[PDB]
Formats: C-alpha cells, sequence, structure tokens
C-alpha cells in the first residue's frame, strides 16, 4: 500500500507562529483521472476529525484562511500561517488517489506558552465510598504549564509510593494549560488509622513546593 | 445542515458480529458515496470501507475485507456496516463520513460509535463526590469497563472551569477518572452542583449532587 509519512511526529509552537507539517508518500499519488487527492485533517481529543484541505490546496468551506496546503509528487506540506490557541490538535494527511486509501500517522501539535504554576486542591474520601471498604484521596493541580509536575503524598508525614495514579488533561484550547489529578487509594482500615493527609506539589512555576492537606 | 449519527456500537466477544448504523439528514443521501473510518484507542485514523450511492460498488482494506460488509438503505437515508468474526484489533471508534461533489472524502463526520471487542463483561462505574475566591469540587467515577464515559455538570448548564480527566486503567483492569470544576466559593450554598455520569456500554446513568 501507499505509506504516508508525516514529519515531525509532534511539535510545539508559540501563538502567532508559522507552523509547517510535511507528508511524504512512498509512491506517487496522482489518481488515474489526473487529480491528486491529498487531504489534511484536524482532530481535537474526543471529537471527530475535521476536513481542512482537500485536493492538495483547496480549503474546505468554513475553514479559516490561516490554514493552507501545497506540494506535488510525493512531498506535500500543511501550513498554519499564524497559530492560535484553538489549533491544538493532531493533524493527519490522507490520500484517496489509490485504494486502499491511507492516512499519515498524524502530527501532534501543542502550544508553547509562558510558565504557569498550578493551583492545588485536595479532596478527602466521600462518606459513601468509605462504607464500601476503600478510600480514594484526590489531589488536583489546576491550569499549569509546562506539563511536567511532581506530586508526592504523605500520610501522617509518611511518604507514600505505589498507591497512587495520575492523569493529565489534554492541553486547554483557550489558555493552553494542563491540569493533573493524582489519586491515592487506600483501604478503609488504613485510612482510618491516620489523621493527616497531604499532597506536595513541585513545579517549574513554583519557587518552593506547595502542600495541601486535611485532618481526617 | 448535514447530520450523520452512528449507532450500534457495543461490547462484543471475539468471533461474534456487530451491525453499525448511520442515520443521515440534510443532504440527498442517494447522491453520495459513503464511508466508514475507524480509530483504535490512542491510534490514528484508518479507512474501513466505501460504497457507491447506487449500484453497490464497494471496497475495503485487506484488514477487514472478507469480514466487514458495508450496505445502505437509500429510502431510509441510512448506511450500515456489518462486522463479522470480530477481532480484538477491531476495537475502536467507528465513524460514518460523507465527502463532497468536487473531490473530498470525509467532509462530514458523525460523532462516532464505540466498538469494544473483548472477552470481558461490561461493568458500570461507581460515582463518588469530591467535596469542595474560587473553590474546586468534582466527582470520582471508578471501576468501569470499557471506555467511554461522559460527565456533564448540571445537565450541561455548567461548562466553564470543568476538567474531566482521561480515564486511567487500575490494576484491576478497570478504568477510573475524576471530573472537577472550579466555581466561586461564594456560590457554595446558593447553587446546586450535580455531575451527570453516563456509561453507555452498561447503560449506567448516575446523577451525583456534590455538597460542601
Ligand atoms: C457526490 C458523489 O458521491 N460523487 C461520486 C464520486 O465521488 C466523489 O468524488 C470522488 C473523487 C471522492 O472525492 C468522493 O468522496 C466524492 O463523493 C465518484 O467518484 C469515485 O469515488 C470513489 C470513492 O472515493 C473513488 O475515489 C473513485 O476513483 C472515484 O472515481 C474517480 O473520480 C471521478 C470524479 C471520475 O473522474 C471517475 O472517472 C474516477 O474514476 C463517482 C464515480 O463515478 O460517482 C459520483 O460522481
Amino acid at each position: 500500500d501507499i505509506q504516508m509519512t508525516q514529519s515531525p511526529s509532534s511539535l510545539s509552537a508559540s501563538v502567532g507562529d508559522r507552523v509547517t507539517i510535511t507528508c511524504r508518500s512512498s509512491q506517487r499519488i496522482v489518481h488515474s483521472n489526473g487529480n491528486t487527492y491529498l487531504e489534511w485533517y484536524q482532530q481535537t481529543p474526543g471529537k471527530a476529525p475535521k476536513l481542512l484541505i482537500y485536493k492538495v490546496s483547496n480549503r474546505f468551506s468554513g475553514v479559516p484562511s490561516r490554514f493552507s496546503g501545497s506540494g506535488s509528487g510525493t512531498d506535500f506540506t500543511f501550513t498554519i500561517s499564524s497559530l492560535q490557541p484553538e489549533d491544538i490538535a493532531t493533524y493527519y494527511c490522507f490520500q484517496g488517489s489509490h485504494v486502499p486509501f491511507t492516512f499519515g500517522q498524524g502530527t501532534k501539535l501543542q502550544i508553547t506558552r509562558t510558565v504557569a504554576a498550578p493551583s492545588v486542591f485536595i479532596f478527602p474520601p466521600s462518606d459513601e465510598q468509605l462504607k464500601s471498604g476503600t478510600a480514594s484521596v484526590v489531589c488536583l493541580l489546576n491550569n499549569f504549564y509546562p506539563r511536567e509536575a511532581k506530586v508526592q503524598w504523605k500520610v501522617d508525614n509518611a511518604l507514600q509510593s505505589g498507591n497512587s495514579q495520575e492523569s493529565v488533561t489534554e492541553q486547554d484550547s483557550k489558555d493552553s494549560t494542563y491540569s493533573l489529578s493524582s489519586t491515592l487509594t487506600l483501604s478503609k482500615a488504613d485510612y482510618e488509622k491516620h489523621k493527616v493527609y497531604a499532597c506536595e506539589v513541585t513545579h517549574q512555576g513554583l519557587s518552593s513546593p506547595v502542600t495541601k492537606s486535611f485532618n481526617r | 445542515e448535514v447530520q450523520l449519527v452512528e449507532s450500534g456500537g457495543g461490547v462484543v466477544q471475539p468471533g461474534r458480529s456487530l451491525r453499525l448504523s448511520c442515520s443521515t439528514s440534510g443532504f440527498t443521501f442517494s447522491d453520495y458515496y459513503m464511508y466508514w473510518v475507524r480509530q483504535a484507542p490512542g491510534k490514528g485514523l484508518e479507512w474501513v470501507a466505501y460504497m457507491s450511492n447506487v449500484g453497490a460498488i464497494t471496497d475495503y482494506p485487506d484488514t477487514v475485507k472478507g469480514r466487514f460488509t458495508i450496505s445502505r438503505d437509500n429510502s431510509k437515508n441510512t448506511l450500515f456496516l456489518q462486522m463479522d468474526s470480530l477481532r480484538p484489533e477491531d476495537t475502536g471508534v467507528y465513524f460514518c463520513a460523507r465527502g463532497t461533489r468536487d473531490g473530498s472524502w470525509f467532509a462530514y463526520w458523525g460523532q462516532g460509535t464505540p466498538v469494544t471487542v473483548s472477552s470481558a463483561s461490561t461493568k458500570g462505574p461507581s460515582v463518588f463526590p469530591l467535596a469542595p475566591g474560587t473553590a474546586a469540587l468534582g466527582c470520582l467515577v471508578k471501576d468501569y469497563f470499557p471506555q467511554p464515559v461522559t460527565v456533564s455538570w448540571n445537565s450541561g448548564a455548567l461548562t466553564s472551569g470543568v476538567h474531566t480527566f482521561p480515564a486511567v486503567l487500575q490494576s484491576s483492569g478497570l478504568y477510573s477518572l475524576s471530573s472537577v470544576v472550579t466555581v466561586p466559593s461564594s456560590s457554595l450554598g446558593t447553587q446546586t452542583y450535580i455531575c451527570n455520569v453516563n456509561h453507555k456500554p452498561s447503560n449506567t446513568k448516575v446523577d451525583k449532587k456534590v455538597e460542601p
């Protein structure tokens, strides 16, 4: 089949930057009728992709003028003239010139913005979950940048490890920040044998670590 | 406006069959070639099939050829995808799409319907409240299979400041996630906050009021 290879696999750029993505086919992609059915798609997390460019350089109805495409033969390029916060997504090239129709592997585009420290919140286990025999303590790191962050749990000042999991949101389409959740899971018994629960947060935007806690 | 709505997605055991449907409106269905495209969890897009508007001209990639069959009912403006001898690799979101007269393939997409090929039984989530300048509150949606789960606040009336985290697999092989929202601390006690959780695979609907 025709392999579509995109470069780079991912990148980050500042708002207002000119971004260029490339797609190269392993073979020529000129349909027998003479057309080059090369298209570019944009996909934001959780949603269906959206057509941006078709037949190499034609902009689909409603697509902002900042998006454009070009190329020929086996090398094509997708360009965003002035990147906006809402452009965070994965972009894919696609060829419909020869069956089987194939897609590029996709290029993840993130936004580079100023460092922003997270707001930290801590949540104790609910009364209804406790009667279930398990306790989940949650720590929320809200709207920060860059993505890298360090969360450490402490029960009665004891360092925890192996009993927590974390999740990070997709970069925000408006403020280009990330949010993170850390969940400490303990048994009802363990939880009820301790009083002070706290999560310590370390991040580029914080001059010193932030700690949030509560007394059972 | 052009509307495409897929349905029929579900949890199925390997080797079994599943039939997907795509109801359309807003355009002359009988004038357009139609497509199905899928996306495995965390992976890219893959063209699955196409069918002429009339004459039943079809084609598929070798990965599904012989197992999948696209069909349509022009009188009902509906497209179908019969999936037989399903394999774990067939897991993913299936999209219905329509191109344009002038040469594009997927100009219009449906929202997609999830298909999970697994030997495991479906399991609904348990929902717990995350009790609360600005204050943070939320809901813990724990122990469910498979994805996806949707979480809204106040039936869609509350969207600003909401963050629903990507689900994370626990050692049990089940997913868990939290959905949080930040609101003015002065609103605590005057405005009600309810997280509406919907796990379509198990048809589990939970409404949890979060109070301070
Ligand atoms: C509205 C409609 O469905 N028209 C079809 C046309 O499909 C349209 O155009 C093609 C190129 C593609 O962009 C479709 O998404 C779009 O709806 C059919 O064209 C064929 O489509 C199939 C499926 O994608 C193949 O791509 C096939 O090669 C296409 O035919 C070629 O392109 C045509 C424009 C002609 O030049 C034909 O000779 C080529 O082989 C056509 C098929 O006859 O039928 C409607 O017009």
